[PDB]
Order: structure tokens, then sequence, then C-alpha cells
């Protein structure tokens, strides 16, 4: 049962350090070297640097050198990956993974072959924000974008830290036509999600549409009736 | 990325599909081997290849590589549902000595013909505008193939700033809908005659518009 286990998700702000621990069981760690291995949201991957378990040698991409530091305990089965000056970008979730290569005496091949094994990952959210509840604005419908029996009508979930946000309508007597986004993470290091809902024309006078956005981070629970614009 | 792939491949179920790598002189034009692996939506990658052409224990013999003196590629043969990942190759470049990744490729296995997308543009709620803020909101929903490029204009001129979109995310008939946003001011949202956010879905641009002037 060879696997990787690696340390819970973090939130940092700009300037901070995260570290992130990598536990190996299953094998002979020392015979081994640790990769790692960033993706940001919606990115591909990005290799950020290997070492060695039992030489401790390292070889880190050129980007991050003199900002990350990577080490092994080989009393615990544990490689580490200590990101220093963190700055927004660097907001990704981090991987470690084993290159398949038994070090035989010269650690440096290691990084030349395939990384059959990997950990589950670590979310690492860099944001100068701290906790902030949403602003609930109406998305209306008017008589010139109503031109058949199916109007459209939502709610935008606007600049609250940090997911998640649950969106219903109606306290869930309301499923047919909802969709509710998936949140984006802005410039400003805060969420933004919007849910809309399809619905009938006939019934937009007399039946009431209500988006009750819940966001227990913050203490928060917001209902805001959307009413059709005057226009 | 250092190595280049195909943003998207496509195949019906039981064809053969194949995703290309090419690099350059100081990688794979260099003879370093090349390994590939799957990413399923929200997980960790998975080696499928490792040293060009083999394939490990457990990974099922539809998978394939080969490599030549300037591109590497990976083929899929017989389609399965479950193929629908993100898939990299990974390489090793020498200069003046490090990992590379591709940019990575989308495959979809095609369970529905193509749809284009739907678009409501929201212009900024009156509510908003209060609180010194203005957002446009672009909603993107019932295309097929999952993959769109959203751009936005003022009037006649390219938006490049204050821009946010969303990956695209399943809906519940296999469609996929997306979001994006455009944040103003709201003397920048009155002082132009329209603003526009345009979709782009397999080479096909649908352009929605909103004016201050004109309430909708």
């Amino acid at each position: 049962q060879v696997q990787l286990v690696q340390s819970g998700a973090e939130v940092k702000k700009p300037g901070a350090s995260v570290k992130v621990s990598c536990k190996a069981s299953g094998y002979t760690f020392t015979n081994y070297g640790i990769s790692w291995v960033r993706q940001a949201p919606g990115q591909g991957l990005e290799w950020m640097g290997w070492i060695s378990a039992y030489k401790g040698n390292t070889n880190y991409a050129q980007k991050l050198q003199g900002r990350v530091t990577m080490t092994t305990d080989t009393s615990t089965s544990t490689a580490y990956m200590e990101l220093r000056s963190l700055r927004s970008d660097d907001t990704a979730v981090y991987y470690c993974a084993r290159p398949d290569y038994q070090v035989l005496g010269y650690d440096f091949w290691i990084g030349y072959y395939g990384m059959d094994v990997w950990g589950q990952g670590t979310t690492v959210i860099v944001s100068s924000a701290s906790t902030k509840g949403p602003s609930v604005f109406p998305l209306a419908p008017s008589s010139k974008s109503t031109s058949g029996g199916t109007a459209a009508l939502g709610c935008l979930v606007k600049d609250y830290f940090p997911e998640p946000v649950t969106v219903s309508w109606n306290s869930g007597a309301l499923t047919s036509g909802v969709h509710t986004f998936p949140a984006v993470l802005q410039s400003s290091g805060l969420y933004s999600l919007s849910s809309v809902v399809t619905v009938p024309s006939s019934s937009l006078g007399t039946q009431t549409y209500i988006c009750n956005v819940n966001h227990k981070p913050s203490n928060t629970k917001v209902d805001k009736k959307v009413e059709p614009k005057s226009c | 990325s250092v190595l280049t792939q195909p943003p998207s491949v496509s195949g019906a179920p039981g064809q053969r599909v194949t995703i290309s790598c090419t690099g350059s002189s100081s990688n794979i034009g260099a003879g370093y081997d090349v390994h590939w692996y799957q990413q399923l939506p929200g997980t960790a990658p998975k080696l499928l290849i490792y040293g060009n052409t083999n394939r490990p224990s457990g990974v099922p013999d539809r998978f394939s590589g080969s490599k030549s003196g300037t591109s590497a590629s990976l083929a899929i043969t017989g389609l399965q549902a479950e193929d629908e990942a993100d898939y990299y190759c990974q390489s090793y470049d020498s200069s003046l000595s490090e990992v590379v990744f591709g940019g990575g490729t989308k495959l979809t296995v095609l369970g529905q013909p193509k749809a284009a997308p739907s678009v409501t543009l929201f212009p900024p709620s009156s509510e908003e505008l209060q609180a010194n803020k203005a957002t446009l909101v672009c909603l993107i929903s019932d295309f097929y193939p999952g993959a769109v490029t959203v751009a936005w204009k003022a009037d006649s001129s390219p938006v490049k700033a204050g821009v946010e979109t969303t990956t695209p995310s399943k809906q519940s008939n296999n469609k996929y809908a997306a979001s994006s946003y455009l944040s103003l001011t709201p003397e920048q949202w009155k002082s132009h005659r329209s603003y526009s956010c345009q979709v782009t879905h397999e080479g096909s641009t649908v352009e929605k518009t909103v004016a201050p002037t004109e309430c909708s």
C-alpha cells in the first residue's frame, strides 16, 4: 500500500511563509526522492523541485530559487516544502510525488524519471483578505431581455472570503432551471459567484423568487427577493 | 509551459485519438525521455506513460506512447467515457536543468452533438451602483464541449483589465456553463455608449451588448 499523505489546506497573507508536509508509507522512504509540483486554478502543472531522502540533495526550479526550501525527516518518513515571501500568484494546489527511481548513489538523476505515486494535494490560498461576508445584488430581468416564455433571473454574490457559499432558491422550493456557478478568486483576493434561475414568464408578476445565500465562515445568511426591473 | 500540447482534442467512444507534444533542442530534441500524466477533474495526476513508451502496471493497455526526434505522442485507442480528463506530457530541459511540462490537453469524449452557448449579459444593478461599484455579469450556458474564450469590449475598444472568468462546469444535461465578470467604476459604466462580452466557442463568437442609456 504505497501512498503519500499531505498536510491540510492553508490560507496565508502575502509576505508570509507556508510549510507543507508529505508523509510516505508502504515503501523504503530513503531509497527514493520526493518531487514537488504545483497547479494554479485553471492552469497546468508546474515543477518546483525535488529532494533525495537518503542524501538530502535538492534541485529547485530557477523561478523559486532563494524562496523555496525542501527537507526530509527520515525518522518519520516525511518530506517538507517551505515557500517563503508568499505572493498572490502562489495560490495553487501543491503536490508531492515520488519519481520512480531508486537512487544508487548519484541523486541528481531523480528528476529524470516519471512520478508514479502522488499525494492528494494541498490547497494554498494567498490573499491579503480576512473573513468577509458577501454582498448580494439582484440580476433582474427586463421587458427587453425577456422575449419569450422563459426569463432569466439570479443573484450576484460579491466579494466574500473564504469559501464556501451555498445558494438555494425559495428555501429549496425551486430547483428546476437553477444553476449556481463556481466561485472565481479575484485579483483583490476575494471570491464572487452567481446563481440563476430560468423561469416561466407568466409567474413573474405573482410568484416570488428569493436567493438564499449562506456564508458560514462569516456567520452570514442573506435572503434577496429578485423582482423584475421597471424597464 | 516549455512543451507545446494541443489545447483540446475530442473523439467519439471507441475511436482512437492522439495527443502531440513538441519541444525544442534543449528537451525532447536533446533526446530526453517523455512521460505522460492523466488528471481527472479535481484529483491528483496519474502516471500513464513513462520512458516514452512504457506502461506502468495497472494502466490499461488502451494507452500507448511514442517519441520522435522533435515530438512525443500519447495514443488512446478505444475511447471510454472515463478517459475524459486533462493530459500532460513531461520531459527534462538542459539549460544554463529542470523538469518541464506541457500546457495540458483537455480530452472530450463526445457524448452529444456540439452546442453553441446561450449568453445572458446583465448590466450593473441599481443597488450595486449605490455602493459605488459596477459589475457586468456575462452568464454562459448550454455549450458542449466545455471550452470557451471570453473577451470584453468597451464601446468598440477591447477591455484588458477587470475581467474574471470561471472554468466551465457541468450542468445536469452534461452540457457546460461558465460565467465572466467585468468590474467597473460607476463613472466608467455611465461614460461609455455600450459594453459587450464576446464568448468564442469552437471558433464561433457570440456577442451580447448592454448600454447605460438603454435600461435592460
